């Protein structure tokens, strides 16, 4: 079949910036005059949105700012000037011949300015609890750049291997991100000790911040 | 507008048979150049599995081809995708998709919402769902953070929507981790005025289709 590989495989750049993604087709995907290349964007929890196709026309309803170029066995989309809602795989898609193939996608991430997280934390909840198990969680809302650290510490000792933690991808809202970490314990082990905290760490963060609670006060 | 809703989705056993349907409104299924499968997994990209002409010709990705088959049914305006001898490499987001009229047809301006298969041994397990509580009070009177603990559910995936869907900005919903005891959990959070604690309410929509059960959990202060 027809194999197409783009580059990069991930990119990040700061707003407003020009953005240009390469699609190579391992054979000429071109039929009399026209070069059948499409390209695809498929943002988060959606289907993929045909932005291009037959390699340089724009699809209906898609700003004006994506273009495609290319012939033959090469290809280009470029994003004039990237904007937040741009976040998105984009995908090159050949149409010359059975079987119809994708490149491996191209994830587009944008660059914005520092963002320290609003960090918060959770106690389990007792309804939870009467089934045996304890979770607790810590949030940490709309930050960039991705890289942050938790620490769990229960009765100021240091928690590893007993937490789980998830990344939302980044909000075309304001490109930050956010960050869920849960903490698992058995109902027995809970409620063994008294001080539980989170213990953030980020670069917009001067020092590291702590949250916590005291499971019996409140 | 043209629209394409999908179905049967959801868990199977390996060795199974799959079938899904593509329910299109607002578009004659016969005016379509041509109707599509393609499915999406993980570190795999996008394949295309299968097509349908307006004149019923079909064809196959032979990457799956002899134990595939695409048709349709122009009365009830739905065509199908129906896979049978299903391997752990077939689990993936399906999406339906129509081809165009135009410029060598083999492109998708018009997809479904896709919807998830799982191949899997293991049996369906509803959610827990449980309260992430606010504040105890807000700092400064400020902004508050509450959400929704959904646990220990198999397969993928649930949908969390607060307030009936009328509230959606400051929402976070992340993405679900498979713990080890192979079940999945998932939590979903959203940030709000603290002046505002004492007088909206706040509803989380958890809904798991695999085993029927859907859970609507107010969450308030302790």
């Amino acid at each position: 079949d027809i194999q197409l590989t783009q580059s990069p495989s991930s990119l990040s750049a700061s707003v407003g910036d020009r953005v240009t993604i390469t699609c190579r087709a391992s054979q000429s995907v071109d039929y009399d005059g026209d070069s059948y290349m499409n390209w695809y964007q498929q943002k988060p929890g959606k289907a993929p949105k045909l932005l291009i196709y037959a390699a340089s026309y724009l699809e209906s309803g898609v700003p004006s700012r994506f273009s495609g170029s290319g012939s033959g066995t090469d290809f280009t989309l470029t994003i004039s000037s990237l904007q937040p809602e741009d976040f998105a795989t984009y995908y090159c898609q050949q149409s010359h011949e059975d079987p119809y193939t994708f490149g491996q996608g191209t994830k587009v991430e944008i660059k914005r300015t520092v963002a320290a997280p609003s960090v918060f934390i959770f106690p389990p909840s007792d309804e939870q609890l009467k089934s045996g198990t304890a979770s607790v969680v810590c949030l940490l809302n709309n930050f960039y750049p991705r890289e942050a650290k938790v620490q769990w510490k229960v009765d100021n000792a240091l928690q590893s291997g007993n937490s789980q933690e998830s990344v939302t991808e980044q909000d075309s809202k304001d490109s930050t991100y956010s960050l869920s970490s849960t903490l698992t314990l058995s109902k027995a082990d809970y409620e063994k000790h008294k001080v539980y905290a989170c213990e953030v760490t980020h670069q917009g963060l001067s020092s590291p911040v702590t949250k916590s609670f005291n499971r019996g006060e409140c | 507008e043209v629209q394409l809703v999908e179905s049967g989705g959801g868990l199977v056993q390996p060795g199974g048979s799959l079938r899904l349907s593509c329910a299109v409104s607002g578009y004659s299924i016969t005016s379509g150049y041509s109707w599509n499968w393609i499915r999406q997994a993980p570190g795999k990209g996008l394949e295309w599995v299968a097509s349908i002409t307006y004149d019923g010709s079909t064809n196959y990705n032979p990457s799956v081809k002899g134990r595939i088959t695409i048709s349709r049914d122009d009365s009830k305006n739905t065509f199908y995708l129906q896979m049978n001898s299903l391997r752990a490499e077939d689990t993936a987001v399906y999406y339906c998709a129509r081809g165009s009229h135009y410029f060598g047809h083999w492109h998708f301006a018009v997809w479904g919402q896709g919807t998830l298969v799982t191949v899997s041994s293991a049996s369906t397990k509803g959610p827990s769902v449980f309260p992430l509580a606010p504040s105890s009070k807000s700092t400064s009177g400020g902004t508050a953070a509450l959400g929704c603990l959904v646990k220990d559910y198999f397969p993928e995936p649930v949908t969390v929507s607060w307030n009936s869907g009328a509230l959606t900005s400051g929402v976070h919903t992340f993405p679900a981790v498979l713990q080890s005891s192979g079940l999945y959990s998932l939590s979903s959070v959203v940030t709000v005025p603290s002046s505002s604690l004492g007088t909206q309410t706040y509803i989380c929509n958890v809904n798991h289709k695999p085993s029927n059960t859907k859970v609507d959990k107010k969450v308030e202060p302790k």
